[PDB]
RNA sequence: GUAACGGGGCUAAACCAUGCACCGAAGCUGCGGCAGCGACGCGCGUUGUUGGGUAGGGGAGCGUUCUGUAAGCCUGCGAAGGUGUGCUGUGAGGCAUGCUGGAGGUAUCAGAAGUGCGAAUGCUGACAUAAGUAACGAUAAAGCGGGUGAAAAGCCC
RNA sequence: CCCGGCGAGGGGAGUGAAAAAGAACCUGAAACCGUGUACGUACAAGCAGUGGGAGCACGCUUAGGCGUGUGACUGCGUACC
């Protein structure tokens, strides 16, 4: 039990998505927004 | 936590430019052009591992045909004859024998002709 | 081991003499093209000229079937606008008979530097005499 | 003198003393391997042609080395379709030294 | 034994100076001096002063005889460019580069 | 009219293959003064074909 | 970013990429796209999870023989040399010392020894229990930690 | 511009019929290797099977800066950075070492992100290209002697 | 001290651990521009590579091939977003 031998539980710390960081990521370019239209836009989307 | 990109960016560009050695003009000097050249070289290399197998078999066949016809039989009859004789020597080896051991090649032809007889 | 390749320095090329008299143009030309390329040798290598030197005699007596003697047309363009020129087979035989065989063989050889090098080994003559006694050509019946 | 044998789904023409690179054999280094499926043995003008294998034909070899071949890069790229994939490859081999050919 | 002289920041484009440098590369120094004397180029004046400096350096500092010296190496590198503004028609400004050159001459007996 | 593609350093060098200067073939030697000079021109010390044509 | 809201050049006709602000994050000297603000990084720890963690730590110190219980731990005077002598006597270098009542003499003696720290039982924290090589607790301190967690 | 077999050429090298050979793909098989999923038995085996992919969903990682671990560890007997070379992994990468450099670097396991660029007529700087090309700004105009000077069409007389 | 115009600039000498720390000064990348050397290239048609491959040069530990550079000739092949 030292400050460099403590680990989180398995499955407790999932890494966040990072969009727009290249092809291999699977979220490159359009960042999961698809192509064009209102929902692709910054601030884009219709009200509830 | 500001991150400067220069050290990593340099290493990535240099990796590509090292693979573009020998290419003409901007293709060995300029990252944007070298990157495209290296990708295309990789695409061709992938394709040509398949093509190499086709080109060598084509070469072996042409040589077997020449050697068979020097011994009085066509390639197509020679191969049929070997199959009927249960000879399993492949075309790489037959073409090698055709160049390096003409007496042995002649013996294969006589075996093929006997199976067709 | 790697597959054998012929080496331009070590390739042996023999000399042959063929008589075109009465031979069908295209059926002669395929055998010439085959042997100029070296397709008849086990050492055949696509990037190497492994073929033989071939003298063709009596090019003016080469035969063609059907109505080709009058109706086969050779076209060429001079590069000048409107400069499309033509000659019938019979006109070609009368004026430049060696060209009939040379044209036929050239079209059956590979295109590119090596194909042009292969063509240089063909020596076509209109009559029954050549000047290559020194090369000691063997008779070849095509 | 030479012989032809099958190993690693490929065929090989070998003489005594030659080192030949084969697909990986599951056999320890510095140990003997016998190839008893010999397709041809030629000792000059004397030619034994297997139909398919030579009767009594055996090639003995010693395993000299195992190793991995030169790295090959696999590049896949679909232009305009936002797709690229790369992979490396090194193929295992076994080098054997031919010690004897006989029938 | 090699001796160097340089003219750094010489007022001429390297392209112009290289035309003259190419005349004397590999020549005996006395022949090089004659060639430069009858070359009608500004760069010939610049190169000749560097060659004369190299010879004087070789004689004074390195104990050479002029008679044995050749122009073993000569090259012109690009120096810093001075940037200037040239007014063109219709209120447009162009950049003028006043190019400079670094002239190096190496003389040797060997 | 202007280029659609940047010409190469190779093509630049090829165009400049005719730009090389030519050295004076040989200098003449005045018979009297022994001075080198351009042929058919006076020497630096004002000699021409052995005659002091120009003082200083 | 300090500067004017003037459009740097007209929308159309110049042959340049369109510009709106000299302060654009695309531009040198421009804003930071997602500029930081001061943040509070503190997390909630459920009281029971805090206490559960301390019990796990203390139990592990006992298992690893890192918890040393004593009756008394005192120095006569606020002299660093005395505490240094006491710790080398007990064969300790890097040590957390937990007492019932935090005395001035021991606190003052410990200050200039960077490997030594001296707490009262109320001032225990999870990191310090883990970080120090040994933990020395007075019998008094053990009772107070006993009561705090129980 | 032949220009309505891809060409040569072909009277079959055309067409019809029948047959047997052969060539021919990244298909199938062989040999070696990797990975996903499901069975069947003990994280390993055996067995079956799968692995082209845009939008897009899911899973698993590399590396960068910073905090702890670290008053530790490496480092003037040479840190970071730069530049080569060799080795190495399925990849992002990793390791070693020559030269340069001359004072820093930082394992491990965790923690946090200004965390990865080729494009945005992106932004700043540097440097190319066209090119030694156009041009040298009123077509009122110069010539020569002497002087000075390292040098004079342009300065002085 | 020496060349140069009592220049610019440079070569020595000297200082310094170092001057390729010389003030145009720590490190000193890339684009871009040169000099030198090896190989190729003046009958040859196209995304300039890739697969095959001779020759030449230079290394190297079986005297063997091997390595490094180059790349005649040849199959395939219309950049990227
Ligand atoms: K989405
Ligand atoms: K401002
Ligand atoms: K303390
Ligand atoms: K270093
Ligand atoms: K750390
Ligand atoms: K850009
Ligand atoms: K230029
Ligand atoms: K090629
Ligand atoms: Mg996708
Ligand atoms: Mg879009
Ligand atoms: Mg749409
Ligand atoms: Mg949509
Ligand atoms: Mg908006
Ligand atoms: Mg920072
Ligand atoms: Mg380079
Ligand atoms: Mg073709
Ligand atoms: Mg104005
Ligand atoms: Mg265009
Ligand atoms: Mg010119
Ligand atoms: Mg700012
Ligand atoms: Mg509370
Ligand atoms: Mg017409
Ligand atoms: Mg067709
Ligand atoms: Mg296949
Ligand atoms: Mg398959
Ligand atoms: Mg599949
Ligand atoms: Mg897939
Ligand atoms: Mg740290
Ligand atoms: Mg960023
Ligand atoms: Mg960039
Ligand atoms: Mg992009
Ligand atoms: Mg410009
Ligand atoms: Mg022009
Ligand atoms: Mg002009
Ligand atoms: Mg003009
Ligand atoms: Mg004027
Ligand atoms: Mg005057
Ligand atoms: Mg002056
Ligand atoms: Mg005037
Ligand atoms: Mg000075
Ligand atoms: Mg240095
Ligand atoms: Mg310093
Ligand atoms: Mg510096
Ligand atoms: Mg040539
Ligand atoms: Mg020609
Ligand atoms: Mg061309
Ligand atoms: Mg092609």
């Amino acid at each position: 039990m030292r400050l460099n031998t403590l680990s989180p539980a398995e499955g407790s710390k999932k890494a966040g998505k990072r969009l727009g960081r290249g092809i291999g990521s699977g979220l490159g370019k359009t960042g999961g927004r698809g192509h064009k239209g209102q929902k692709s836009r910054s601030g884009g989307g219709v009200r509830r | 936590a500001r991150v400067k990109r220069g050290v990593i960016a340099r290493a990535r560009h240099k990796k590509i430019l090292k693979q573009a050695k020998g290419y003409y003009g901007a293709r060995s000097r300029v990252y944007r052009v070298a990157f495209q050249a290296v990708i295309k070289a990789g695409q061709y290399a992938y394709r040509d591992r398949r093509q190499r197998k086709r080109q060598f078999r084509q070469l072996w066949i042409a040589r077997i045909n020449a050697a068979a016809r020097q011994n009085g039989i066509s390639y197509s009859k020679f191969i049929n004859g070997l199959k009927k004789a249960s000879v399993e020597i492949d075309r790489k080896i037959l073409a090698d024998i055709a160049v390096f051991d003409k007496v042995a090649f002649t013996a294969l032809v006589e075996k093929a002709k006997a199976a067709l007889a | 081991m790697k597959t054998f390749t012929a080496k331009p320095e070590t390739v042996k090329r023999d000399w042959y003499v063929v008589d075109a008299t009465g031979k069908t143009l295209g059926r002669l030309a395929t055998e010439l093209a085959r042997r100029l390329r070296g397709k008849h040798k086990a050492e055949y290598t696509p990037h190497v000229d492994t073929g033989d030197y071939i003298i063709v005699l009596n090019a003016d007596k080469v035969a063609v079937t059907g109505n080709k003697r009058t109706d086969k047309v050779y076209y060429h363009h001079t590069g000048h606008i409107g400069g499309i020129k033509q000659a019938t087979f019979e006109e070609m035989i009368a004026r430049r008979p060696e060209r009939v065989i040379e044209i036929a063989v050239k079209g059956m050889l590979p295109k590119g530097p090596l194909g042009r090098a292969m063509f240089r080994k063909l020596k076509v003559y209109a009559g029954n005499e050549h000047n290559h006694a020194a090369q000691q050509p063997q008779v070849l019946d095509i | 003198m030479y012989a032809v044998f099958q190993s690693g789904g490929k065929q090989h023409r070998v003489s005594e003393g030659q080192t030949v690179r084969l697909e990986k054999l599951d056999i320890a280094t510095g140990e003997t391997v016998e190839f008893a499926e010999v397709l041809m043995i030629a000792n000059g003008e004397e030619v034994k042609i297997g139909v398919p294998f030579v009767d009594g034909g055996v090639i003995k070899a010693e395993v000299v080395a195992h190793g991995r071949g030169e790295k090959v890069k696999i590049v896949k790229f679909r232009r305009r379709k936002h797709y690229r994939k790369q992979q490396g490859h090194r193929q295992w081999f076994t080098d054997v030294k031919i010690t004897g050919i006989s029938a | 034994m090699e001796t160097i002289a340089k003219h750094r920041h010489a007022r001429s484009s390297a392209q112009k100076v290289r035309l003259v440098a190419d005349l004397i590369r590999g020549k005996k120094v006395s022949q090089a001096l004659d060639i430069l004397t009858y070359t009608n180029k500004k760069a010939a004046v610049l190169v000749k002063k560097v060659l004369e400096s190299a010879i004087a350096n070789a004689e004074h500092n390195d104990g050479a005889d002029i008679d044995d010296l050749k122009v073993t190496k000569i090259f012109v590198d690009e120096g810093p460019s001075m940037k200037r503004i040239m007014p063109r028609a219709k209120g447009r400004a162009d950049r003028i580069l006043k190019r400079t050159s670094h002239i190096t001459v190496v003389v040797s007996d060997r | 009219a202007v280029q659609q593609n940047k010409p190469t350093r190779s093509k630049r060098g090829m165009r400049r293959s005719h730009d090389a200067l030519t050295a004076v073939t040989s200098l003449s030697v005045d018979k009297t003064s022994g001075e080198k000079h351009l042929r058919h021109h006076i020497t630096a010390d004002g000699y021409y074909r052995g005659r002091k044509v120009i003082a200083k | 970013v300090t500067g004017s809201g003037k459009k740097p050049w007209r929308q159309k006709g110049t042959g340049r990429a369109r510009s709106g602000s000299i302060k654009s994050p695309i531009w040198r000297s421009g804003g930071v796209t997602f500029a930081a603000r001061p943040q509070d990084h503190s997390q909630k720890v459920n009281k029971k999870m805090y206490r559960g963690a301390l019990k796990s730590i203390l139990s592990e110190l006992v298992r690893q023989d890192r918890l040393i219980v004593v009756e008394k731990f005192s120095v006569e005077a606020p002299k660093t040399k005395l505490l240094a002598q006491k710790l080398k006597d007990m064969a300790l270098e890097d040590v957390l010392i937990i007492t019932g009542e935090l005395d001035e003499n021991l606190f003052l003696a410990a200050r200039n020894l960077h490997k030594v720290d001296v707490r009262d039982a109320t001032g225990i924290d999870p990191v310090s229990l883990i970080a120090f090589d040994k933990v020395v607790m007075t019998a008094d301190a053990v009772k107070q930690v006993e009561e705090m967690l129980a």
